[PDB]
């Protein structure tokens, strides 16, 4: 029965969280991806001179 | 061309040479995996062989080095680590004949045998099956009938028929009867018989593998 | 009177050998040497493939020569290179087949010894032995072959011992017994040693498997027969004609006798060359792993 | 191997 | 990690002698071993180099052909065979260990060295100053120049800095022009561009006094600088 | 018995309180962004030298050195730029299922069926690599080990418990209990104050390193979880499963954002890694080809098919220059 005790405490602690809307999270992810998009070697091929692998 | 990395290339080639030599040394040894349900059988068979994780035992018989990985102590989901033993030459499976009446144990052993024998990682891996506790089975079979474990059994309560029936029951689980051979043996008090049987089985598996690579099979 | 078919046949068989052999050996060299992992079997097969591929690709030049009645429309440099390549590859193929048989017999008859003392390093070191035997046994060709030219005629590629000095009769003596010795070696090292090893080893493998009851289908006794028979059928006619000729060389050259041997040599040669095309099929394609890796690679 | 005589 | 050398003594001109260095406290098999000698009241010069596994051996031009270097890894000893000794070869021979891999520090440890007395193209590295007046508590800089640019295509400048305290073996300070060696206080700092190089001691103390040396590892033979002496 | 139904109500309460915030899916939010639909990656280096299956690889912070573990009992540190080998560490236990490379570069970690995480000292006065501490204390097998810093290592075992260790003392400091099944993966946030562990119970749990309490719990996978990775921001993490499905969870929202699935894929996912920008999701697959998923639109931008057998370990460099994919065929490939 101790397992029920621990599960109840854990769920109670989990329930009280200041959740945020899905839209705000979506906007945040889009903002980060756009902000760091240019400095990403995988998305756009880098010039062969600047590429450390040849 | 290069300035100081030539020494690095020399170091890399020397490391490659050491790894290739180690790989040859490892490839020489034959790997066996030990499985079962009852710890008594595992302990007896391990002790019979010449001699907290998985225990590795080394024994040499007839100039053939063996490696036995006991994984009994690993209490976890077997599916997530069983694939690490895909290349083992043979699987040594231990079942207790004295556990037919004690508790459903024999049914559990059959379930485990079915689970590992038909597994997709061991399609072509021979399974050596050792039936332990022969003497206790001899003593108990006189009093407690074998009917308790298998309702369908219709036979004399004698050692030869009961042993043959149990062996036939275990050997019938392998759905794939062409690429796998289930060698069966009843453990003897002498270490020599058990080690010799394991050596015969592994030599047969080695010959079969060599023929399979060369196309004859 | 219908002997035209006898002349045309060798050309057709050699051409089929050229197309099938270059495709077959090429697939073996790519699939085994590059795509698959290196094991003793893969090294021995790759060596057989290299030998056959070299002979197969040096075959077109021979197809022209045979068609033109032993006339070489090529210079001295190609003649020494082509007749050196053909003759270091044909000995190579026969020797390697003997090595592959000895390897299989050591793996099956003595399993523990192979498991504990057979690995890529010893194999690559000992695979040189068949090739060095071939190079030592093809030195008669570098030392004594050339193109003699016949006035009012095209040149012909034949052994010429004229440069070795002495009376013309001395030249006759050096040519005869030496050519006779070459023909004998072509039989004893060329067929006896490889045929004896291949049949003795494959027979012993058959005996061991049956005693232990490991035959569960028709493949075990089908491939073994296929390999021993393929080698005997392909090489026994050629070796027999060559041996009869070497024994009767004096009669043929001096008295123009036993003319049948001359007409038979090109047809009987066609089967021997055909063995090079059959070898990739009866030694690598049958295996399960090779087929699987090829199908993925395609 | 080739008979060249 | 200690290296002790043996075999040093008086030798008559034209004779032969074998120098032995025994290594204890580290894995000798995986280290390339060098030989560096120092003539009395003079600078260092490279003598020989044997790599791990004995695969590659290089010798300096002055002692080419008459010197033999060999190693016995099972016994953890290094052998230098000297033949046809001449007056120019009088020096204190030091033994140095170097391991080469990405991020390694070559020439990290130097042996005590033994004295050998004999009775009676290359990249030049130039140190502008023989000696500099220095006082404790003040920053100083030592300059170094090279004939050829040391910046290889990899991006690593193969310059090494060394310190030899009076009465001791040389010790490594900066390797590859910008990396501090293990155990060297942070006050030492090094920077260089192209051929011109500089080593800076932010705050000097009593132990820092000695003769400083330059090394180039771009090509063989390795060449050292004349030596800059700091005195208090 | 009263606790069982009361807990059930709380589970319902979580679903309702979280159903409320799900105003829209991210598929609608990014319906207008440009698709990055041309991602062709070619093999650049082929690290070679292992003789058995490879189960883990980790990149260094310098973005050049990488360590790979294999069942032959060897740990190799590879120089990616030149294909050279820097060290070959012979393990005591040949059964290794994870490897970690310390951020400082001084140490490496390995673990497996022995139940012991070994810490190796790369930089020593002697030339060889030595073992510094042999961590013990897990009953189950080790699935993943990651270094918080030079002195603290967090490890997941197969006994449902993830643990944090102090390397110098050799003693467990905090135990994270709460999973009901074998834990298979650990990913550490960029700030190194949180880590997410995925278990065979089909639930991913977010922990806090300082207090050892399960801060949040995420579910939605039908089957086991095999790989987990944080988004660079550290406010989202993607998870791989055996049902051929990847999901992107949010730490703040507490819910699923996208499901990365295709009908043609019916194999498990062995490794998940993100790109430096977060716009590419690299997911390893058992079909022998790792797949590049566009994170914002759930469409497969590209495929990497240079593996003979199943992809196992995959990692993206800190600088984003390369994606190294290990496989059971004993070959690593660096794909730029
Ligand atoms: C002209 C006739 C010559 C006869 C030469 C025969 C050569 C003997 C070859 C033996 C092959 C098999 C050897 C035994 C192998 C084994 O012990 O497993």
């Amino acid at each position: 029965i101790a397992q029920a005790r621990k599960l109840v405490e854990q769920l109670k602690m989990e329930a009280n969280i200041d959740r945020i809307k899905v839209s705000k999270a979506a906007a945040d992810l889009m903002a980060y991806c756009e902000a760091h998009a240019k400095e990403d070697p995988l998305l756009t091929p880098v010039p062969a001179s600047e590429n450390p692998f040849r | 061309l290069s300035a100081e990395d030539k020494a690095a290339v020399e170091r890399s080639k020397m490391i490659d040479r050491n790894l290739r030599e180690d790989g040859e040394k490892a490839a020489r040894e034959v790997k066996l995996l030990l499985l079962g349900a009852g710890e008594s059988g595992k302990s007896t068979i391990v002790k019979q062989m010449k001699i907290t994780g998985i225990v590795e035992t080394h024994f040499t018989f007839k100039d053939l080095h063996f490696k036995m990985f006991d994984v009994g102590a690993q209490r976890s989901e077997r599916k997530k680590w069983i694939h690490c033993f895909e290349g083992v030459t043979a699987i040594i499976f231990c079942v207790a004949l004295s556990d037919y009446d004690l508790v459903n144990r024999m049914h559990e052993s059959m379930k485990l045998f079915d689970s590992i024998c038909n597994n997709k990682w061991f399609t072509d891996t021979s399974i050596i099956l050792f039936l332990n506790k022969k003497d206790l089975f001899e003593e108990k079979i006189k009093k407690s009938p074998l009917t308790i474990c298998y309702p369908e059994y219709a036979g004399s309560n004698t050692y030869e028929e009961a042993a043959a029936y149990i062996q036939c029951q275990f050997e019938d689980l392998n759905k794939r009867k062409d690429t796998k051979e289930i060698y069966t043996h009843f453990t003897c008090s002498t270490d020599t018989k058990n080690v010799q049987f394991v050596f015969d089985a592994v030599t047969d598996v080695i010959i079969k593998n060599n023929l399979k690579d060369c196309g004859l099979f | 009177a219908g002997y035209t078919v006898l002349r045309i046949l060798p050309l057709v068989v050699l051409g089929v050998t050229f197309v099938l052999g270059v495709l077959g050996n090429g697939l073996v060299i790519w699939v085994a040497g590059f795509r698959m992992t290196r094991t003793v079997t893969t090294i021995c097969y790759l060596n057989l493939a290299l030998a056959d591929f070299s002979f197969t690709a040096t075959l077109p030049f021979l197809i022209v020569s045979m068609a033109m009645g032993e006339k070489w429309p090529f210079g001295w440099f190609l003649c020494k290179l082509i007749h050196i390549v053909v003759d270091i590859n044909l000995f190579g193929s026969v020797f390697l087949i003997g090595f592959i048989a000895l390897d299989r017999c050591i793996c099956v008859l003595h399993p523990v010894w192979a498991q504990n003392h057979r690995t890529v390093s010893l194999a690559m070191k000992v695979i040189v032995g068949p090739w060095i035997l071939a190079l030592v046994l093809t030195l008669p060709v570098f030392l004594f072959l050339t193109t003699v030219t016949i006035p009012n005629g095209d040149t012909y590629c034949t052994f010429n011992f004229a440069s070795w000095g002495g009376t013309p009769e001395e030249r006759l003596k050096v040519a005869i017994t030496m050519l006779t010795a070459r023909g004998i070696i072509r039989f004893v090292i060329g067929f006896s040693l490889p045929m004896s090893i291949v049949a003795i080893c494959y027979g012993l493998i058959a005996a061991k498997i049956h005693k232990k009851g490991m035959i569960k289908s028709s493949r075990p006794l089908r491939v073994l027969t296929a390999v021993v028979a393929s080698f005997f059928i392909c090489w026994f006619p050629f070796q027999l004609v060559a041996l009869l000729g070497t024994v009767w060389l004096k009669e043929m050259l001096f008295y123009g006798k036993y003319k049948i041997i001359d007409i038979l040599v090109n047809p009987t040669s066609s089967l021997a060359f055909f063995n090079s095309c059959l070898n990739p099929m009866l030694y690598v394609f049958v295996g399960q792993d090779f087929r699987e890796r090829l199908i993925h690679s395609l | 191997m080739l008979f060249i005589i | 990690v200690q290296l002790v050398e043996s075999g040093g003594g008086l030798v008559q001109p034209g004779g032969s002698r074998k120098l032995s260095c025994s290594a204890s406290g580290f894995a000798f098999s995986s280290f390339g071993m060098h030989w560096v000698r120092q003539a009395p009241e003079k600078g260092l010069e490279w003598v020989a180099y044997i790599s791990s596994g004995s695969g590659t051996i290089y010798y300096a031009d002055t002692v080419k052909g008459r010197f033999t270097i060999s190693r016995d890894d099972p016994k953890n000893t290094l052998f230098l065979q000297m033949t046809s000794l001449r007056s120019e070869d009088t020096a204190m021979y030091y033994c140095v260990r170097s391991i080469y891999y990405y991020g390694s520090s070559p020439f990290d440890f130097w042996g005590q060295g033994t004295t050998l007395t004999v009775s009676s193209s290359d990249i030049v590295m130039t140190q502008a100053t023989s000696s500099v007046p220095v006082t404790p508590g003040e920053s100083v800089s030592i300059s170094c120049r090279s004939s050829k640019s040391l910046l290889h295509s990899n991006g690593n400048t193969y310059l090494y800095w060394f310190l030899q305290r009076p009465g001791q073996s040389p010790q490594l300070l900066i390797y590859r022009m910008s990396n501090l060696a293990s155990g060297v206080p942070e006050r030492f700092s090094g920077s260089g561009s192209g051929t011109a190089f500089t080593l800076t001691i932010s705050r000097l103390e009593a132990e820092d006094v000695g003769v400083y040396y330059c090394m180039q590892h771009l090509e063989y033979p390795l060449t050292f600088g004349a030596g800059t002496k700091l005195e208090l | 018995d009263q606790l069982r139904q009361e807990a059930e109500q709380l589970k319902n309460q979580i679903r309702d309180a979280r159903k409320a915030c799900a105003d829209a899916t991210l598929s609608q939010i990014t319906n207008n962004i440009d698709p990055v639909g041309r991602i062709q990656m070619r093999t650049r280096r082929t690290l070679r030298g292992h003789l058995a299956k490879i189960y883990a690889m980790h990149w260094g912070t310098d973005s050049r050195l990488l360590v790979s573990a294999s069942q032959d009992g060897k740990l190799i540190i590879w120089d990616s730029y030149t294909t050279n080998k820097v060290h070959a560490i012979p393990l005591r236990s040949s059964w290794v299922m994870t490897c970690a490379y310390a951020p400082s570069g001084n140490y490496v970690a390995c673990g497996g069926l022995d139940n012991i995480c070994s810490i190796y000292n790369l930089k020593t006065r002697e030339g060889n690599v030595r073992v510094s501490r042999e961590l013990a204390g897990h009953t189950g097998y080790l699935s993943c080990c990651r270094f918080l810093d030079d002195n603290q290592i967090v490890t997941s075992s197969g006994d449902t418990t993830c643990a944090l260790w102090d390397i110098e003392t050799g003693q467990q400091t905090t135990t994270f209990t709460g999973h009901t099944g074998d834990v298979m993966s650990l990913s550490l946030a960029p700030d190194t104050r949180l880590f997410v562990s995925g278990a065979c119970d089909a639930s991913a749990k977010l922990w806090d390193v300082r207090e050892g309490m399960c801060r949040q719990t995420f579910t939605g996978h039908e089957s086991d979880i095999n790989a987990i990775c944080f988004f660079p921001n550290g406010n989202a993490f993607a998870t791989g499963s055996d049902d051929a499905t990847c999901r992107l969870f949010d730490l703040r929202a507490d819910q699923e954002l996208m499901t990365y699935s295709h009908d043609n894929i019916i194999c498990g996912i062995t490794s998940v890694s993100f790109s430096k920008s977060g716009r590419l999701l690299l997911a390893g697959y058992d079909d022998f080809n790792c797949n590049v998923w566009d994170a914002l639109k759930a469409d497969r931008a590209g495929v990497l098919a240079g593996h003979d057998n199943r992809v196992s370990c995959l990692g993206v460099t800190d600088d984003g220059m390369a994606v190294a994919t290990g496989s059971w065929d004993s070959f690593l490939k660096i794909w730029n």
